[PDB]
């Protein structure tokens, strides 16, 4: 059905609670990002010639070194056991 | 042959059993002996799987609950996921090759093979191959010979010597057609066809119009 | 128009199919007028 | 998903197995898989027309 | 530098001769399903827009 | 200024300049001679083989 942006907000006000514990769990990630902003250290600032050179790095703090492919592994074993397959 | 399994066979049995192959990319007119091992294969299965139930107590019931659940003539798909299923909601861990069929008394999963060969040699060869303790085995043979993991039979006297006699009679009739001796069972060689992608038609003719100035056939300019 | 060969799924069979039709010699086709 | 198979195949198997499984577990009274198990009878039936 | 009409001066016809250089010494369904691709567009017809 | 034919299949002119002769001006051209493509694949192979 078409609703206006009106019902959003009025969900947001009137609509039925359920409990939130899982969230931090399930997104991990950026809840693992803000708690370690708040806890990191600031220093002085350094006015001086920047050089910066391109290169490969890898943006995940958080990763259990997996692929694709068992990446899709353990996710399908743990979400959707029972669709998992043949493999083990 | 082909028509001796069409025709001495329930229907539901040789459609099982022609999708199952067809879903391996063979055609069922080229391989018959495979057609007659795995149209038998079901056929015992769901005799050893027909007219067992389970009471609420949960004890045998013959003519409600199954006591057999079928995993041989599905897809992989389907197989596979039923295999997951039923190790995760009892408890036994699953295999790494396809059972047969899966028992809730014992809640254990159990092979049937039926096969021309003495049971000894093929017992052997399953046993093997599964490399699994923890599944029952059964084998038959045409003859009468049978025989299961440290000799216990799990169905009835009345229903192995059932099965028995239909595996006879059957062997009987394909005697009879006399192919017998020329059935011999199949084993799976999973052949690979080699890939092929030919040019031929109208398209070749456009191939021969798409080449520089000095050239008047594809083949040429290859 | 009684041409299957895509039913596998693979890439390479829907090619083919392409050129079977391709090699037909009528093709069939739906259109929807509204009057 | 991969399957040569058509929707409702795949449908009912799955919709059978669930429920063996899930009377098994003892989630489910008798009452519930019989009807559902008559209701998959029904859709197999007219699957065929 | 850069390119003038790159779109109009490059031809199918070259586009399958350098694939066809290119899958030497390979199975023939490969180089056939490569190379159509080019002799598909070599004859190639355009719609003139909406009129 | 290339070779005109008539396609047997859809029936339509088609040009093709593929070996046409080489340019005289500098305006843009569509005369790509095919020995000279075959050889900077070839020199490309040879440079980075396999």
């Amino acid at each position: 059905v078409m609703v206006s942006p009106l019902a959003v907000t009025w969900w947001n006000r009137n609509g039925p609670t359920t409990s939130t514990v899982h969230y931090p769990k399930v997104y991990k990630t950026y809840f693992e990002k803000v708690e370690r902003l708040k806890h990191g250290t600031f220093g002085p600032v350094h006015f001086r010639n920047q050089v910066k050179i391109r290169r490969r790095v890898d943006i995940n703090p958080g990763h259990a070194d997996l692929s694709a492919k068992e990446a899709q592994d353990v996710i399908m074993e743990v979400v959707f056991p029972n669709e998992v397959g043949a493999r083990i | 042959m082909e028509d001796f399994v069409r025709q001495c066979f329930n229907p539901m049995i040789v459609e099982l059993a022609e999708k199952a192959m067809k879903e391996y990319g063979e055609d069922p007119k080229i391989e018959t002996n495979k057609f007659a091992s795995i149209c038998t294969h079901l056929e015992v299965c769901f005799m050893y799987s027909d007219f067992h139930f389970i009471d609420e107590r949960g004890e045998s019931t013959i003519i409600l609950k199954h006591r057999f659940e079928i995993i041989e003539g599905r897809d992989r798909t389907m197989a596979w996921t039923v295999v997951n299923s039923i190790c995760n909601t009892t408890g036994v861990e699953k295999p790494k090759f396809l059972p047969d069929l899966y028992d809730y008394k014992e809640n254990r999963f159990i092979e049937i093979g039926v096969t021309r060969r003495e049971v000894h040699i093929y017992y052997l060869e399953k046993a093997n191959k599964i490399k699994s303790e923890k599944t029952h085995i059964h084998i038959f043979s045409f003859t009468g010979e049978e025989m299961a993991t440290k000799a216990d039979y799990t169905l009835d006297e009345e229903s192995r010597a059932r099965i028995k006699t239909r595996l006879f009679t059957i062997r009987q009739e394909m005697a009879s057609r006399g192919l017998w001796d020329s059935f011999r069972q199949s084993e799976r060689g999973e052949e690979t066809i080699e890939e092929r992608f030919e040019i031929t038609g109208t398209m070749r003719r456009l191939a021969d119009q798409s080449l520089p100035p000095n050239f008047s056939s594809l083949e040429n300019f290859r | 128009n009684g041409l299957t060969a895509n039913e596998s799924g693979r890439l390479i069979d829907f090619l083919k199919d392409v050129m079977d039709s391709m090699d037909k010699e009528e093709m069939e086709i739906t259109t929807h007028f509204q009057r | 998903p991969v399957g040569i198979s058509s929707m409702v195949e795949a449908m009912v198997s799955r919709a059978r197995i669930d429920a063996r499984i899930d009377f098994e577990s003892g989630r489910i009274k008798k009452e519930e898989f019989a009807e559902i198990m008559k209701i998959c009878s029904t859709i197999e039936e007219l699957r065929r027309q | 530098g850069d390119n003038t009409k790159w779109n109009e001066n490059q031809n199918p016809r070259m586009f399958l001769a350098m694939i066809t250089y290119i899958t030497r010494n390979q199975p023939e369904w490969f180089r056939n399903v490569l190379s159509i691709a080019p002799i598909m567009f070599s004859n190639k017809m355009a719609r003139l827009g909406k009129g | 200024k290339g070779k005109w034919t008539t396609n047997t299949e859809t029936g339509a002119p088609q040009l093709n300049p593929i070996d046409g002769p080489l340019p005289e001006d500098n305006e843009p051209s569509g005369y790509a001679q095919t020995d000279c493509v075959l050889e900077a694949m070839a020199f490309l192979e040879e440079s980075h083989p396999g």
